[PDB]
């Protein structure tokens, strides 16, 4: 079984935890593996803030919560619900109406 | 094309428009329609609480729905939640 | 007496209250309220969507969630959390830091 | 210049940050700092549903902290309080 909601939410742990685990603490992310994710799993939503190190280093600072400089996963999924948030947003940028309809979401 | 993870995200605003399109306001889940949700996309550790318990939890500004960035909090709390458990 | 939270709670009940009395029912806003509400009131956040006037009513569908073609405060207060958020979100657009520092917001201010 | 309305609306980011910008992220209000913007910011019945109640509604992703957008889950609910209590004499 395992539902959509599921194997989305599945996806987003397992590829957070891919990076996580290779070094330090094996469920947190330091900022070049950060970096790393940003830059290979969200080269699309994120393909703008990408092209500017400043800027990526400056979205990690904000997740990182506890400041300690490593991106835990309850740090992180901040980042994928203001994504989702963004993406639905462009979905709907400019909605006239009337009645429901998606545009192309981030990164189309 | 998108990847994994950007596809994941996106595949999450679908899941809450199977709700929400169903009746009245297009993103606004009532409570019917949270239990539903609920039974269908969530598992039993999360069902547990009760779709009624949700409801209240999820329905910040108290007026009958659960619009979209009412429903990322039960995904951000589902997501934590599931994290913890494939810790073990 | 009153914080600085409460005063600003209590410039937004009060100026939701100042058109929902008017016409109908004294505590929601009916289309033309709302409208005239945002033209008014959030000139500067809404210039954009000023301009349109389907926007302006999309918007109201969008934040009428029991759908009964009236905005309760409950369903009101969504936009106000929206765009506070969004002005906030404005302050740090395309933020490189270091540190913390607010850009202007929304309606540039 | 802006409105009122929206003035009153720019305030509240500016309350968040008398709070989230006493140590630590600048985008987070740890349990003190909560504490201390519910006895400063907030009537007391809002606060009487406790501060260490308050704080694990707002935590949302449970890291320790109250970010700016879980920080307007309590404006919400505050403000909804606020009209509801208008509405009674
Ligand atoms: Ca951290
Ligand atoms: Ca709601
Ligand atoms: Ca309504
Ligand atoms: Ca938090
Ligand atoms: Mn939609
Ligand atoms: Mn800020
Ligand atoms: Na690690
Ligand atoms: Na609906
Ligand atoms: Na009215
Ligand atoms: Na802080």
């Amino acid at each position: 079984k395992m539902s959509q909601l599921e194997r989305n939410i599945e996806t987003i742990i397992n590829t957070f935890h891919q990076y996580s685990v290779k070094l330090g603490h094996p469920d947190t992310l330091n900022q070049g593996e950060f970096k790393e994710l940003v830059r290979k799993d969200l080269q699309n939503f994120l393909k703008k803030e990408n092209k500017n190190e400043k800027v990526i280093e400056h979205i990690m600072e904000d997740l990182d919560t506890n400041a300690d400089k490593q991106l835990s996963f309850e740090e992180f999924i901040m980042l994928m619900a203001r994504l989702t948030w963004a993406s639905h947003e462009k979905m709907h940028e400019g909605d006239e109406g009337p009645g429901h309809h998606h545009k192309p979401g981030l990164g189309e | 094309m998108l990847t994994e993870l950007e596809k994941a995200l996106n595949s999450i605003i679908d899941v809450y428009h199977k709700y929400s399109l169903i009746k009245g306001n297009f993103h606004a889940v009532y409570r019917d329609d949270l239990k539903k949700l609920l039974e269908t996309e969530s598992p039993q550790y999360i069902r547990k609480k009760g779709a009624d318990v949700w409801f209240k939890e999820l329905d910040i500004n108290t007026d009958g729905a659960v619009n979209f960035q009412e429903f990322l909090i039960l995904v951000i709390k589902m997501g934590v939640a599931a994290h913890k458990k494939s810790h073990e």
